DNA sequence: TAATAGATTAGAGCCGTTTA
């Protein structure tokens, strides 16, 4: 009867130096290590895609509850957890109106021209792809 | 010092919270300070109407959107009202005492 | 099929963090199966979804979500089939205790069709790139190089590794195998083995349950029955308990999502992702090497 | 009686009133605004009356 | 060159969302 040893579960550090086990609880309790001032969201997609991302971001600001909350902890909200603004009213939008290659080049050219030409700074571009 | 009452749809009409709120208003009257009881409205379905009389008179803190903005409102209201060295280690050591007691790796042969 | 990976590969030249979001994910209610519940039923996980993407955003906006708790350089390398291309992911601890979790990129090309082993020159180049990265981050060469992969390390590449390395630097090779059929159940309860238990097979080999029942979540990281990952010290001299602890720690670096833990090392997973992205498109000199451009 | 009161529509006009109040305090005048100085967890209408007909 | 196994390896896809 072979003995099963146990490795104590490692603890991940969070803000102010506190360590927790679940990333969700640690993030919702102490917050992330470094503070960024906010996310300048960039959207590359169709108008319906922008509307969907707008609505989902607005829902992200408020808490969203899982069907079962004890196992997977709920989301207090982005501003509540991470502490940096990611509002939907500060979005840099780029509308789009070998086949995979051309579909890729569309978004690639949009992102290239928006990061090169446009004066608005985007922390990270979100490619909202249709379905 | 302060009495924050959660003002959701379920939390504004339940008996226990109602009695706690009632004794809270009694001790508020005894303390003679209007800056005692703070409603925290969190529920989208519950408007500022249909709320309880005992808290309808008072100014709520808008937790409906962006709980962290309501948290900041709570913080600067507390600083404005002189509500009495912050250390997150206390909460860190307290989190597993109560919230993780049925959820832990207890020593037992299996 | 290759839409996301080739998008990121083409975006690698000009450093711009990007997150690809399918419309069926952000608003899964309106897309349906046309005969009942929606195609992607995210109701049980919506908040969790709202967790993960948020972290992804916060990871691609230059924010560090969490640290880990010296002198050890973890180097997880993964092979990609096209000719073979080896791409690695490195992590260590900075002198300020910061978790440096960059990559080890500039993929190394083994011309053999099915030899998942780096040639002596490519192995030397990969290892020395990792060592100089450690040197420029921590101001000193690593004390111990925990180099791991999903493949056994052949003799010639091991010799190349130990000749390119400098003195006082012990590097140990670790092999991680997924889908190894050892389905260890639990006789008494209805819930599988708790996560973190390890069955040692040999002084160099063992089975670790990096996934399974988590007491903290009262549920399981894996549906059905967990599949333990085989951790074998095929090369180098190291304690298997220490290797299991280190790999359990490495299973906490999943910044691409917000989940309590993942079943395989995050180094290997992220190296796989960066390798797939690199092989998606044409060759690019000095790839960005930071995961915010890939995951 | 040394105070300035500014009434406004709350949901829509906040930027103008906030800017006006901030400039007024910068100029040294004491101001009272419901979106700046009206306390949380307090009878708002009673305090508005007190400020209007006591110190304004 | 083909085949017959074992050992490793890699891809791709596909559905559920972790029993309260
Ligand atoms: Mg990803």
């Amino acid at each position: 009867m072979k003995e099963l040893i146990y490795i104590e579960e490692p603890s991940i550090l969070f803000a102010h130096g506190q360590k927790c086990t679940d990333p969700r609880d640690g993030l919702a309790l102490f917050g992330p290590l470094n503070q960024i001032y906010g996310i300048k969201s960039g959207v590359v997609g169709t108008q319906k895609g922008l509307q969907i991302f707008k609505s989902y971001l607005d829902k992200i600001q408020k808490p969203i509850y899982n069907h079962n909350n004890i196992t997977r902890p709920m989301f207090p909200g982005f501003e509540a957890v991470f502490g940096c603004k990611w509002e939907s009213q500060n979005i840099v939008f780029k509308e789009i109106t070998k086949r995979t290659y051309d579909l890729v080049t569309l978004f690639n050219d949009k992102i290239i021209t928006a990061n090169k030409n446009d004066e608005e700074r985007v922390d990270v571009w979100f490619v909202i792809v249709p379905e | 010092c302060k009495f924050l009452i959660v003002s959701s749809t379920a939390g504004n009409k339940r008996e226990g919270v109602l009695k706690e709120l009632a004794v809270a208003t009694k001790v508020k009257k005894h303390l003679q300070d209007d800056m005692f009881i703070i409603p925290l409205a969190i529920d989208e379905n519950l408007s500022y109407d249909d709320i309880n009389i005992e808290i309808v008179r008072l100014n709520a803190i808008d937790f409906k959107k962006s709980w962290a903005k309501g948290l900041q409102d709570l913080l600067d209201a507390f600083e404005k009202q002189n509500v009495p060295p912050p250390d997150h280690s206390k909460s860190n050591l307290l989190y597993q005492q109560i919230f993780l007691h049925d959820k832990q790796a207890i020593e037992k042969e299996e | 099929a290759q839409f996301h990976d080739q998008l990121k590969a083409r975006l690698l030249e000009h450093t711009i963090p990007t997150q690809i979001l399918r419309e069926s994910t952000l608003a899964w209610r309106d897309f349906k199966n046309t005969f009942g519940a929606p195609i992607r039923d995210f109701s049980k996980i919506e908040g969790h979804l709202a967790w993960t993407i948020s972290t992804a955003a916060y990871y691609k906006a230059g924010g560090k979500p969490w640290k880990l708790g010296p002198g050890v350089c973890y180097l997880g390398l993964v092979y990609k089939k096209i000719q073979n291309a080896c791409c690695a992911a490195q992590m260590f601890l900075d002198n300020g205790d910061g978790t440096v979790f960059k990559g080890e990129v500039g993929p190394w090309y083994n011309p053999e069709k099915g030899e998942y082993h780096l040639k002596p020159k490519e192995a030397k180049a990969l290892l020395t790139q990792a060592l100089e990265s450690y040197k420029e981050q921590n101001k000193s060469y690593p004390k111990e190089v925990f180099i791991h992969a999903r493949t056994r390390f052949n003799d010639e590449e091991w010799n190349a590794f130990n000749e390119v390395t400098p003195k006082n630097t012990n590097l140990v090779g670790v092999t991680i195998t997924k889908s190894k059929p050892l389905k260890l159940y639990k006789t008494e309860g209805a819930f599988p083995i708790m996560r973190g238990n390890a069955y040692i097979v040999d002084e160099k080999k063992a089975f670790l349950w990096t996934l399974g029942f988590v007491p903290k979540l009262q549920s399981t990281l894996s549906m059905e029955v967990p599949n333990p990952i085989f951790i074998e010290i095929n090369k180098g001299e190291a304690e298997i308990q220490q290797v299991l602890k280190d790999i359990l720690a490495l299973t906490k670096l999943n910044y691409n999502a917000c989940i309590y833990a993942d079943g395989e090392p995050v180094t290997l997973r992220f190296a796989n992702k960066i390798g797939e992205i690199l092989t998606a498109s044409t060759e690019i000199k000095t790839p960005p090497l930071a995961f915010k451009y890939y995951i | 009686r040394n105070k300035i009161f500014i009434s406004h529509a709350t949901p829509e006009d906040d930027d103008f009133t906030r800017w006006l109040s901030l400039k007024l305090i910068g100029l040294g005048y004491e101001v009272w605004c419901d979106i700046l100085f009206l306390d949380k967890g307090v009878d708002f209408w009673s305090t508005i009356e007190k400020e209007i007909r006591e110190n304004t």
